C-alpha cells in the first residue's frame, strides 16, 4: 500500500494571508504515461468531500482561483494565495496511482481571530421531562474563541463528573467561533434531592470561572 | 447538472446483509469508472471498491478487508451502481459515498451526499423532544433557546427551527451516545424582540422511525 502522510493535524491562519499545506507519498506517483496521480480534496464540516485539484496542479471546475498546487515525485503542496474565513475544513491529498487508493489523514485549516468570551446559558429540566421521570440540565457555551474550554458541574457546591455528556461544534465558517454543549443527566428523584445547579466554565477570556446557576426550588 | 445520489443505508444487524444504490445523472455515466469510499473515525477516508466501464470489461477491484464480502455492480441502462454488502461487521459502520472518475485523469470529480450505515444489534427507537426555555426575564439584547432530543437510535435526526426560517443563530451539536441511547441538543439565539412575542418552534425528524415532532418553546 502507498502511504500518504500529512504531518500537520491542523494549521492556524489569519484571513488575508497565504499559507501552504504539505503531503508526502511513500512512493513516486509518476505514472508511465507521464501524469502524476495526486489529487487534493476539501471536506467542509458535515458535508461530503469535494475535489479541489487533480493531478498535482489542475484546478477543478468551480474551484476558487486562490487555490494552487505544486510538487513532484513524492512531495506535494497545496497553497492558498489569500485565505478566507469560509475556508475552514479538512484538506486531504490522495494517490490515484495504485490499488488500493489511499488518502492522507488530512490537515484541518483553523482560522485565527480575536478572543471571544462564551455566552453561557443554563436550562433547568423542562416540566415535560420531569413528568416523564427524567431531569437533564443543559448548559450551552456558545460562540467563543480560542477553541479550548473546560466545563465543570456542581450540585449544591459539590462537583459532579459522572453522567455528563459533552459535545462540540466545528469552527464556524462565518464568525470563526466554536460552541459547546454540556448536559448533566439526572433522574427526577436525584434532581429533587438537591437545589443548586451550576455550570462553571473556564476559558482564556476570563481569569475567573464563568458561572451560571439556578435553584430547583424556584 | 451533475449529481450522484446514494440510498439504502441505515441500521443493519451484525452478520446481516445490505445493498446500497447510487443513481447518476448530468454526465456520461457509461464512460465513467465508479467507486465507493467510506468514512469512519480512526480510518478517516477509506477507498472500498470500484467497477470500470464496459470498454474496460466492467472489471472490479476491492480493498482487502471487504473482498469476498462485498460485491459492486452497475446497470448502465439505469445509470446506477450498487454495493451489495454481506456478513457485515461493526467495523463496516460509517458514511458511504459514491464517487466517479468521469474521464481519464480527472480524479474523483463527483461525489454523492453520503449514506450512514450503522452495524449494530440495538433496535430502532424514536426520540422524545423537550423545549428548553430561559429561566428569568430577557434583558439582554439576545435570548438563547434550545431543544433537547433524546432517547433515539440510530442516527441521524434532522432538527430545524421554524421549519427552516431560522438558521443564522443556530447551533446543532453532535449527538452523544450512552445508556439512554442518543442525546442531541440544538440551540438558537434570536433578538429578545422576537421571542416570546413570536412563535419559536423546534422541528425534529427521525427518518429511521418515521417520527416527526414539532414542539413550541414557551416561557416558563
Ligand atoms: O479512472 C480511470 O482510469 C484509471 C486508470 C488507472 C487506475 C486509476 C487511475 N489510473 C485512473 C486514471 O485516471 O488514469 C478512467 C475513467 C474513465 C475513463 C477512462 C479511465
Amino acid at each position: 500500500d502507498i502511504v500518504m502522510t500529512q504531518a500537520a493535524p491542523s494549521v492556524p491562519v489569519t484571513p488575508g494571508e497565504s499559507v501552504s499545506i504539505s503531503c508526502r507519498s511513500s512512493k513516486s506517483l509518476l505514472h508511465s504515461n507521464g501524469y502524476t496521480y495526486l489529487h487534493w480534496f476539501l471536506q467542509r464540516p458535515g458535508q461530503s468531500p469535494q475535489l479541489l485539484i487533480y493531478r498535482v496542479s489542475n484546478l477543478a471546475s468551480g474551484v476558487p482561483d486562490r487555490f494552487s498546487g505544486s510538487g513532484s515525485g513524492t512531495a506535494f503542496t497545496l497553497r492558498f494565495s489569500r485565505v478566507e474565513a469560509e475556508d475552514v475544513g479538512v484538506y486531504y491529498c490522495m494517490q490515484h496511482l495504485e490499488y488500493p487508493f489511499t488518502f492522507g489523514s488530512g490537515t484541518k485549516l483553523e482560522i485565527k481571530r480575536a478572543d471571544a468570551a462564551p455566552t453561557v446559558s443554563i436550562f433547568p429540566p423542562s416540566s415535560e421531562q420531569l413528568t416523564s421521570g427524567g431531569a437533564s440540565v443543559v448548559c450551552f457555551l456558545n460562540n467563543f474563541y480560542p477553541q479550548d474550554i473546560t466545563v465543570s458541574w456542581k450540585i449544591d457546591g459539590a462537583e459532579r463528573s459522572s453522567g455528563v455528556l459533552n459535545s462540540w461544534t466545528d469552527q464556524d465558517s462565518s464568525d470563526s467561533t466554536y460552541s459547546m454543549s454540556s448536559t448533566l443527566t439526572l433522574t427526577k428523584d436525584e434532581y429533587e434531592r438537591h437545589s443548586s445547579y451550576t455550570c462553571e466554565a473556564t476559558h482564556k477570556t476570563s481569569t475567573s470561572p464563568i458561572t451560571k446557576s439556578f435553584n430547583r426550588g424556584e | 447538472e451533475v449529481t450522484l445520489q446514494e440510498s439504502g443505508g441505515g441500521l443493519v444487524q451484525p452478520g446481516g446483509s445490505m445493498k446500497l444504490s447510487c443513481a447518476a445523472s448530468g454526465f456520461t455515466f457509461s464512460d465513467a469508472w465508479v467507486d465507493w469510499v467510506r468514512q469512519s473515525p480512526g480510518k478517516g477516508l477509506e477507498w472500498v471498491a470500484e467497477i470500470r466501464n464496459k470498454a474496460n470489461n466492467h472489471a472490479t477491484k476491492y480493498t482487502e478487508s471487504v473482498k469476498g464480502r462485498f460485491t459492486i455492480s452497475r446497470d448502465d441502462s439505469k445509470s446506477s451502481v450498487y454495493l451489495q454488502m454481506n456478513s457485515l461487521r461493526a467495523e463496516d459502520t460509517g458514511i458511504y459515498y459514491c464517487t466517479s472518475v468521469p474521464q481519464l485523469g480527472r480524479g474523483f470529480a463527483y461525489w454523492g451526499q453520503g449514506t450512514l450505515v450503522t452495524v449494530s444489534a440495538a433496535s430502532t427507537t424514536p426520540p422524545s423532544v423537550y423545549p428548553l426555555a430561559p429561566g428569568s426575564g430577557g434583558a439582554g439584547s439576545m435570548v438563547t433557546l434550545g431543544c433537547l432530543v433524546k432517547g433515539y437510535f440510530p442516527e441521524p435526526v434532522t432538527v430545524t427551527w421554524n421549519s427552516g426560517a431560522l438558521s443564522s443563530g443556530v447551533h446543532t451539536f453532535p449527538a452523544v451516545l450512552q445508556s439512554d441511547l442518543y442525546t442531541l441538543s440544538s440551540s438558537v439565539t434570536v433578538p429578545s424582540s422576537t421571542w416570546p412575542s413570536q412563535t419559536v418552534t423546534c422541528n425534529v425528524a427521525h427518518p429511521a422511525s418515521s417520527t416527526q415532532v414539532d414542539k413550541k418553546i414557551v416561557p416558563k
